[PDB]
């Protein structure tokens, strides 16, 4: 069975809607249009106006409505068409949702999920290509996840929905149409992926390569090329941005002695920045036989032209290059 | 001496926007209700004046926004709704915290940042919650879409409950409020949008901030009414009318309460650079909400001057006790700094000011 | 012997808080008419060509086409000066041309080549020109920007106005209401324009807006509703709204009732939420170009043969531009980091790893 | 003489207003109220309604208006009452202002300054205490600065105004009433501090201690204590967050062999994370005799209660502790 990332997210939501009547989905084009990227296809016809709710283009407003509905006991899935547009609403996510349980001293939970595509796409230029992983990751009171493949996307959307706190689910528009082998355990309505646990996608002994979202697939392509030359990469799919699984990265580097981080976002104050900082502060630092280094998007607003875009996002050759530098090969 | 069981009073007629008929212009007040509203408003007034004194003695710090002058609003709104209705407001919320059911002790102990406060000292002045009371919100305008979503949940659950969603005159120019108006109307949410207009948004008068100062009409396609927010009976009647409107399935409505704050914007604002002491003194002498009710009750033989004086003594003594409590109550223990980050999760550790400092976080 | 000019009836505008609106008669000269016809036809053929190039994969990402709305960009330009200001959202190829860029520069921008108006840095959504501020991809964001440009016109004291355009979907953005309030408060020479084409992406006006009288949403701001298929209606309304702002009376809202023939963008077939019959009927009975053509021919301002000669010339202009856009080289990789900051000395920008460095010059 | 931070910012704005008629100030209570924290006192009286503009509470809207005015050639200073409230307006800062020069191919500059207090203050709780340095620092097209003392604040506000690009000036409310010796060079109306350049506030041989904003004064106190014990800290005041002066920090570390970063913001994906990752990727890594470590705010929404807040921001003792851990003493 192969299932595309978009269909696995769809299954996730569909299964959680059927399971809990308090669950509902709102955002622009989610209902009658079947989803701006077809992720919510068929949900409105199955569940109706009350459960799958098309909104006007009013981000701060409908995110605050979702947060309010959650405070009152419902379990909203608030879609942002992309996360670039969450900027209009980010006060609701941070000040109304993330901080509230703590401010209220544990009286008021906010079981809301914010989801939609994040980071770069193909040719959509600078207002539409931004990655928000490090921005949302920085904020106490939130959980932030970033699936790569179809199992990732189904298991994490289901965990997000079952969580009683705000969870930000940073999808990827280019992964939506990619089919993946879909294990029978992921086909279950009970399939959940724990928030806070990274997954080793490829075992190896020479270098630890950590990533999230789309670039995980490029790290795996990189490791396939490298193992023809006798180099074995251990590739780690973070899954969760906050709280990140540093323990899994540390134990990997204690075996491999080397670390490269790979992300699609801007480099400064980025996800790689935190991983490197933690590795240096932590028990694996003395195990490092070379500095940990970061592979990232280029440090520019995203250009439109194809060749400029190609060179503003990490390519497999950029990953191989940083790995070779790290291994002195 | 026999007291009247009830009396009828004239209340100012509401200005109407898109409504053919508004609240009644007379209403019946029972002796029992009179006595109860009088004690409630006096409780809020005395609590606020105590907060002022505590704040000056540095027992309260950071933000402290007082609502004295506005007690006809929290108390009259409470008098027009059910305990099972919902309410959300901004940061000037001490009176609402009380009318919605918290004790003066818990409120003041939260202001003084002690373990006996309603959030054990985590929240302070701006963030207090109670059942069916959603704060207590410190970002201007942000509680308006929240209140609209609480109305959506009322509609979704089908219990004929409504949500009262309060915002000030300064907040009324926040974009998200307009976004909320449109969705509430589109979906017919049982949301009463309430503008508490005390004439100033911090230091900015309504005339300097709003091109139109008709706040009850800013909803445009949403009907609205403008209400005398110094008159507890006026507020109660408008409220009963607005809640009946939303419960009938007609969708959202706006109510503007014309009221007034005797204090500055907060403890850090003397309140004199942008308005005169005479304006404040004339509002007090003419329209104080407690004085208005007291005169109605005495002149109509619903209560004696001596009965009301005795309620005042009882209330002032309560606030003295409550302040003794809040001032003696220990701070929360340091070991609970990390508590209540996430709901329903296993315990975990939170980093402190360096990596060797670790706080336990439990739900 | 053609007429030098002719007098035409135009639809009366609905008014909100105005005791008189634009005139119900206008004079169109032969000269102006041939000009508007040429411009509208150039826009139409440019858009059709972009659709072609998108299907051939020479344009990628976003491509929102304005065909059907040519009375808007051309009518708006016909009612303002070159020294007035205009800002819109992302459906901007027509305004980019009417504000003075060439079809070559516009299409080379869409094809992502160095001959583009932004050197291939911007693509479809982000094109700028003198007194034309984009070309804005975040819905509603351009409205406060327009009010700010109007703030600058007032500050500078030269009697210039700013036309600030947003679609029906955008009309439910909170920042637009924030902008109406401050523009009224400060009497800004801002003309708020809602280009109402009936759909915000896939969501009809009836499903997004509790009230679908866009010209009245400004509330305390006066408003007019205008037929945005009729270039003469648009021009007259625009002349009236600009005179209004120039006299010091503050902002005004104009709703242009118009229609897009294509989907929301190249990725939207445009038919899950409306019928092909709906579109065909609009185009058959109220296409902006056929409406003008009928006016000119039937009033002896120009001949069927004249307009056909303009069509042939426009086709050659669009073909030449397309040939250039498809053959022009991509920008050189060495310029990836250029123009991050204005008026600064060169610096280095990090690429995909620390060993990749790009020079950035202003 | 001594000049407080609030008065040095006032001086800078007053001078630049007098120098250039295109400069103007807008925001909530800037004008008639003399500024929410009195930073704009006397300016409206001197310059009038046209130049010093009180606004409604409409952050997205007035930030957008300011950005539009800058595009049309004006030079606005847009005040956020605190940077917490900038979240409402953050799309205008990032998508309309930051990315515009690049998207336009260098045709449209955006000479706007966003300024206001940032970070923790005293007992203002969780919605009002957030530091945005790493958020804004992350973004290409922006310049981001964070003054500490009176000299910093005056020179950097003047540089921000003269800059042709969007500049975020992250002030500090608790610093506003602090007096500093104000040398002759600073009292001059030509006083400018280059953006991008750190300053060494104290020379030292044992350890490099790097900070921004208020905690710089806590670092100097910590160094004054340690000096009596024979430990000489070199204290670096970043001044600029983006583009940060990594060369200055590198040259210090190559001398001292030890690094501690100090900031008031949240730790994960914070300012210290980026410095730590740069120091590991750069030429100074091999000069480290111990891991670089970070002193930050506690990773919680800010609590109200005094003892809780005291333990949520870095104290002199936490800086000293980190330093002694690093030196192994
Ligand atoms: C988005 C936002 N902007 C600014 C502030 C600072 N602030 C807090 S209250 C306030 C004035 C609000 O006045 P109004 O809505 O009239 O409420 P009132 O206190 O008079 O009831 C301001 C500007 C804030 N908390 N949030
Ligand atoms: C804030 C924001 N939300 C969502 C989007 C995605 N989006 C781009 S255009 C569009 C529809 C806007 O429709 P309308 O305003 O009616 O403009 P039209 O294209 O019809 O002229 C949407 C939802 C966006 N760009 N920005
Ligand atoms: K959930
Ligand atoms: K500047
Ligand atoms: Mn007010
Ligand atoms: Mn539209």
């Amino acid at each position: 069975l192969q299932v595309t990332v978009r269909d696995a997210i769809n299954q996730g939501m569909d299964e959680e809607l059927e399971r809990d009547e308090k669950v509902f989905l709102l955002g622009e084009e989610v209902a009658q249009y079947d989803g701006a990227y077809k992720v919510s296809r068929g949900l409105w016809k199955k569940y109706g106006d009350k459960r799958i709710i098309d909104t006007p283009i009013s981000e701060m407003g409908f995110a605050g409505i979702a947060v309010g509905a959650a405070m009152a006991g419902l379990r909203p899935i608030c879609e942002f068409m992309t996360f670039n547009f969450s900027m209009q609403a980010i006060d609701q996510v941070i000040n109304s949702a993330a901080k509230t349980y703590y401010m209220s001293g544990g009286l008021q939970p906010v079981p809301i999920v914010f989801r939609g595509p994040n980071g770069a796409s193909a040719g959509v230029a600078a207002q539409h290509s931004q990655c928000f992983a490090a921005w949302y990751g920085h904020c106490p009171g939130l959980k932030v996840v970033s699936p790569w493949n179809s199992e990732d996307a189904k298991g994490l959307i289901k965990s997000a929905i079952r969580d009683n706190n705000p969870v930000v689910v940073l999808e990827n528009e280019l992964m939506y149409g990619v089919p993946f082998e879909f294990p029978p355990e992921a086909q279950s309505k009970d399939f959940l992926i724990p928030i806070g646990k990274a997954k080793i996608e490829r075992q190896g002994t020479h270098i630890t390569v950590v990533s999230h979202s789309r670039p995980v697939g490029h790290c795996l392509e990189a490791a396939a090329v490298l193992s023809k030359e006798g180099v074995e990469c251990e590739v780690i799919n973070m899954r969760t941005i906050r709280p990140m699984d540093m323990e899994t990265i540390e134990a990997s580097v204690m075996k491999t002695n080397h670390l490269v981080t790979v992300e699609g976002g801007w480099p400064q104050f980025g996800v790689g920045a935190e991983i490197c900082a933690r590795i240096m502060e932590g028990p694996a630092f003395n195990f490092l036989d070379a500095p940990a280094v970061r592979v990232t998007g280029a440090d520019v607003p995203m250009p439109y032209a194809k060749i400029l875009e190609d060179n503003s996002i990490p390519q497999v050759k950029d990953i191989i290059f940083a790995i070779k530098k790290t291994l002195n090969i | 001496h026999m007291f009247a069981n009830d009396a009828t009073f004239e209340i100012k007629k509401c200005d109407l926007h898109r409504l053919e008929e508004g609240p009644p212009v007379t209403t019946v007040l029972t002796r029992e209700d009179g006595l109860k509203y009088y004690r409630m408003m006096q409780t809020v007034r005395r609590m606020e004046l105590k907060a002022d004194q505590l704040y000056k003695q540095k027992i309260i710090r950071g933000f402290c926004h007082l609502c004295d002058g506005q007690e006809a609003c929290c108390v009259g709104l409470e008098a027009g709704i059910n305990p099972t209705d919902h309410l959300i407001t901004a940061y000037r919320a001490h009176g609402f915290t009380f009318t919605r059911g918290l004790s003066v002790r818990e409120i003041l102990a939260e202001l003084t940042g002690r373990k006996g406060g309603c959030a054990k000292g985590k929240g302070g002045s701006m963030h207090m919650y109670a059942k069916n009371f959603y704060g207590g919100n410190g970002i201007v305008g942000a509680q308006v879409p929240l209140g609209a979503g609480i109305a959506l949940a009322c509609k979704y659950n089908g219990k004929d409950e409504v949500c009262l969603t309060l915002y000030g005159d300064g907040a009324a120019n926040q974009g998200q409020i307009f976004e909320a108006y449109n969705m509430a109307a589109l979906w017919k949410l049982p949301c009463i949008f309430i503008c508490e207009n005390n004439r100033y948004g911090m230091g900015t008068s309504v005339e300097r901030a709003a091109a139109s100062t008709d706040y009850y009409k800013r909803g445009d396609f949403i009907p609205g009414l403008r209400v005398d927010g110094m008159d507890i009976l006026c507020v109660r009647e408008a409220t009963r009318f607005a809640a009946a409107y939303c419960r009938s399935g007609k969708g959202p409505i706006l109510m503007e309460l014309q009221t007034y704050r005797y204090h500055g914007h907060s403890m850090s604002d003397p309140g004199v650079s942008y308005r005169t002491r005479e304006e404040i003194q004339e509002v007090r002498s003419k329209s104080d909400p407690i004085m208005l009710l007291k005169d109605r009750m005495v002149n109509s033989n619903l209560a004696s001057v001596e009965e009301l004086k005795e309620i005042d003594v009882e209330v002032r003594k309560e606030i003295e006790d409550a302040a003794q409590f809040a001032t003696a109550d220990p701070e929360p223990p340091l070991e609970e700094l990390g508590y209540h980050i996430y709901s329903s999760d296993p315990p975990f550790e939170v980093r402190g000011a360096n990596q060797w400092i670790k706080f336990k976080s439990v739900s």
